[PDB]
């Protein structure tokens, strides 16, 4: 704590680096560490999007015959 | 040696007095290894064209009399056995070779004069065959998926658990009747349903999402005296994991509160459906109500929206109630789409049962020089075995609605066997088309979303996958970085390549450096090889040959077996 207080004036003057691992005990456990310990889990929804997706191949949908079977 | 130091440098030394190797082409080592996977592909990808063409020509003369009751198949077969691919084969049938297992889903119940119908035609030249496949080892789990049975070859044991395991809802079966598709939801929360048909509906997008296929967008459209959604406005690509997890938690608080606008619902649910900013994903497009049911047509709107028809209506009357079903029986089929029930907890085998196969209807049609595999994303397999990913085709009927979605599965671990580790001592990884590679970068378990200790109260249902992932997220983000992964993921870049200087994550505590790093687009279906670097050289030294004075050492061996 207050070690962590010497070390905030040393991150002043080292990484501090949120590091998510989705993997771990189930959990999506965050870590940190520098360049103070593994925790729980949270976030992410976002706002902003992006990673472009792809697929452009088959999606056949256009039909000629739709058999009004219906239900029943 | 790094730290070994001086001392270390005689061991050159010695290996000045001896025999190295170096080689370590990067680029051809992607290019050889990338095409060997596409050898492997080719060759499971022609084994799965067999069951094509035969179980498409049994079928046609399957003859499917009743009668039955003698003998089909019968009894139990069991021959005991140890080998590869681990797992004792020995005693399979709920109804290596000798034999074959068929599962059955444990409410379905072999007691039908479908089911048996089947059994016969399906195992009766299926058998052969494969067995004819396994001439040329080493097919991992060869298998076959119809409507209801597995058909397991060779005799891998089935199975006080419960096995609620199914097929028409295990994914990669989902995968093989008709893709992709947009989704928008509209559950109605008017202020009417119950908080108990409210429980079963809300249980009930709780699975279909999951039922839902992980490469699909979706969002979710309450409506009552007013339409609105639950955050997010764009929707989706889904990591699975962590998009579905929000919806559906979001889902798990939907209290019902207010008047049907039914109409404005449907103004959005169009509207939402209709976009074109980015994303969405062009394909079919199709919305789903969940709903004690309409009091009105809506076919102003529809004309309004629709006459393309490319709009799909998957209507769901849930639960007892009493109103009529007109309105929706109406809509559904106004508007090419299937409407079926949910009364109570049939929940499972229902919403899988038309889900699908209604979109079949086109893949049915002009649909069949179209039956080219179709990969999917990894997963654990339901038999212990780790993760496998595995390669579906469909098999068509004659006259009707599509007959069944055979498949290879596919062992990451010989997926590694491709995969050489000597040359280098580092990383390997391997992006899908989207989310995930089978990088080394990671272990083997599903993922999860984000917290929740379960209330210890109430508990006196296991395991979904897929293991979904970012390659973003697999590893340290480095923006140039996405800039290569959102270039990779179109997969149009070849053989570009450099180094980004960057910080890596290790056990606990990060280093730093250059990675000049390798990767080709597989030239057959989608993915992407790769092979990260560090910058060290791109050698790999070795020793050869001989024994004599190597088999001294080889005695120095001796002396180190104790
Ligand atoms: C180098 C560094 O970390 N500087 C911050 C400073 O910007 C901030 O105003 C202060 C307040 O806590 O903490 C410290
Ligand atoms: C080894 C190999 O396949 N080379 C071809 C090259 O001949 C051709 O010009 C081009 C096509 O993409 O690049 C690739
Ligand atoms: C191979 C096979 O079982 N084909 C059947 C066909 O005989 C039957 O007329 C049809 C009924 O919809 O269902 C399918
Ligand atoms: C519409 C129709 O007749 N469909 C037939 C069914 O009657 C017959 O029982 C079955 C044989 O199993 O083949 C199909
Ligand atoms: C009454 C009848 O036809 N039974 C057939 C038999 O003829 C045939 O040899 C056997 C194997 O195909 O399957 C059964
Ligand atoms: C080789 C083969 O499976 N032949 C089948 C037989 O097994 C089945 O009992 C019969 C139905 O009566 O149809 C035929
Ligand atoms: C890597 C691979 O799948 N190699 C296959 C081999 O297993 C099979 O025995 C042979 C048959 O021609 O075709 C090739
Ligand atoms: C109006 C309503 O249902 N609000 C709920 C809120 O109470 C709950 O905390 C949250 C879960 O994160 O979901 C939402
Ligand atoms: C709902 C909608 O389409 N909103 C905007 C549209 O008004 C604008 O013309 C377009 C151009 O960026 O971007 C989007
Ligand atoms: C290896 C790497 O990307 N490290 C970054 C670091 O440079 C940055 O200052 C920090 C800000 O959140 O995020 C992390
Ligand atoms: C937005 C942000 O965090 N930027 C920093 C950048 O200023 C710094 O030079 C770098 C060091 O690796 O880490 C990152
Ligand atoms: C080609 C390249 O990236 N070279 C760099 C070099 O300029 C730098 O001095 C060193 C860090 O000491 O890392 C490496
Ligand atoms: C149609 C097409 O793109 N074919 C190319 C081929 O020309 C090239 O040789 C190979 C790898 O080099 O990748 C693929
Ligand atoms: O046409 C339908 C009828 O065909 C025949 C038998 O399979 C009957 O059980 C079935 O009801």
């Amino acid at each position: 704590c207050i070690t962590e207080q010497t070390q905030y004036f040393f991150d002043n003057d080292d990484c501090g680096n949120c590091s998510r691992i989705f993997h771990v005990e189930k959990l999506m456990n965050t870590n940190l560490i520098f360049i103070p310990c593994d925790t729980r889990l949270l976030i992410q929804a976002e706002q902003t999007s992006d990673g472009p997706d792809p697929c452009d191949m088959v999606k056949q949908p256009r039909y000629r015959k739709g058999p009004d079977v219906c239900f029943d | 040696x790094x730290x070994x130091v001086h001392q270390l440098v005689d061991i050159y030394e010695k290996y000045q007095d001896l025999y190295t190797v170096e080689p370590n082409n990067a680029r051809q080592l992607v290019e050889i290894a990338a095409r060997d996977i596409e050898k492997l592909l080719s060759n499971r990808s022609k084994a799965l064209v067999r069951l094509a063409l035969e179980a498409e020509k049994v079928q046609a003369a399957h003859q499917w009399r009743e009668d039955f009751a003698s003998n089909e198949v019968v009894y139990y077969n069991a021959k005991d056995d140890l080998d590869p691919e681990k797992n004792d084969s020995e005693p399979g049938s709920q109804r290596s070779y000798q034999h074959a297992a068929v599962h059955i889903p444990t409410d379905i119940y072999e007691g039908s004069t479908i089911v048996l119908n089947e059994l016969n035609w399906t195992s009766a030249l299926d058998d052969v065959f494969k067995k004819n496949r396994e001439e040329d080892p080493s097919l991992l789990w060869q298998v076959f998926g119809s409507a209801t049975g597995l058909a397991r070859y060779y005799p891998a044991s089935p199975w006080n658990k419960i096995d609620l395991y199914d097929v028409r809802r295990r994914p990669w079966y989902i995968q093989g009747a008709a893709s992709p598709k947009d989704m928008l939801i509209l559950v109605d929360v008017s202020g009417s349903v119950s908080g108990l048909t409210l429980k079963l509906i809300r249980t009930s997008v709780s699975e279909m999402l999951e039922t839902l296929s992980d490469d699909d967008f979706v969002n979710v459209a309450s409506f009552n005296s007013n339409a609105q959604d639950v955050s997010c406005f764009q929707h989706l690509v889904q990591a699975n994991v962590r998009n579905k997890k929000v919806l559906k938690d979001a889902v798990n608080n939907i209290t019902a509160k207010g008047i049907t606008d039914y109409k404005k619902g449907f103004s959005f649910a169009f509207e939402q459906l209709l976009n074109y900013n980015v994303s969405r994903a062009n394909c079919n497009k199709i919305i789903m109500l969940f709903t004690d049911g309409g009091e009105e047509r809506a076919q102003e709107i529809f004309a309004k929206y629709n006459k393309d028809k490319k709009v799909r209506v998957f209507t769901f009357s849930v639960g007892q109630h009493n109103y009529d079903r007109g309105p929706i029986q109406w809509m559904a089929c106004e508007n090419k789409g299937y409407y079926y029930e949910i009364p109570s907890i049939g929940a499972i085998r229902i919403n899988t049962q038309e889900y699908l196969d209604v979109l079949g209807r086109p893949m049915v049609l002009a649909g069949d020089k179209a039956k080219q595999v179709q990969w999917t994303n990894v997963y654990l397999d339901a038999l212990e075995l780790g993760l496998v990913i595995t390669g579906t085709l469909p098999v068509f009927n004659i006259t009707g609605q599509f007959e069944n979605k055979t498949n290879l599965k596919n062992q990451l671990i010989l997926g590694v066997m491709g995969v050489d580790v000597s040359l280098e001592d580092i990383k390997r990884l391997t992006p899908r088309f989207t989310l995930c590679p089978n990088g080394y970068y990671f272990a083997i378990d599903p993922n999860g979303y984000v917290l929740l200790h379960p209330n210890l109260q109430p508990k006196p249902p296991k395991s979904q996958e897929p293991v979904t992932l970012d390659f973003l997220d697999a590893e340290l983000e480095n923006d140039i970085k996405v800039e290569i992964r959102n270039k990779m993921i179109d997969g149009e870049s070849g053989e570009k390549t450099f180094r980004t200087l960057v910080k890596s994550q290790d056990e606990r505590y990060i280093d730093k450096g250059n990675r000049t790093y390798t990767w080709t687009p597989v030239n057959g279906t989608d993915y992407s090889s790769l092979a990260l670097v560090l910058p060290t050289y791109s050698f790999y030294y070795i020793k050869a040959k001989i024994e004599e004075t190597i088999t001294q050492a080889r005695y120095s061996e001796t002396l180190k077996p104790d």
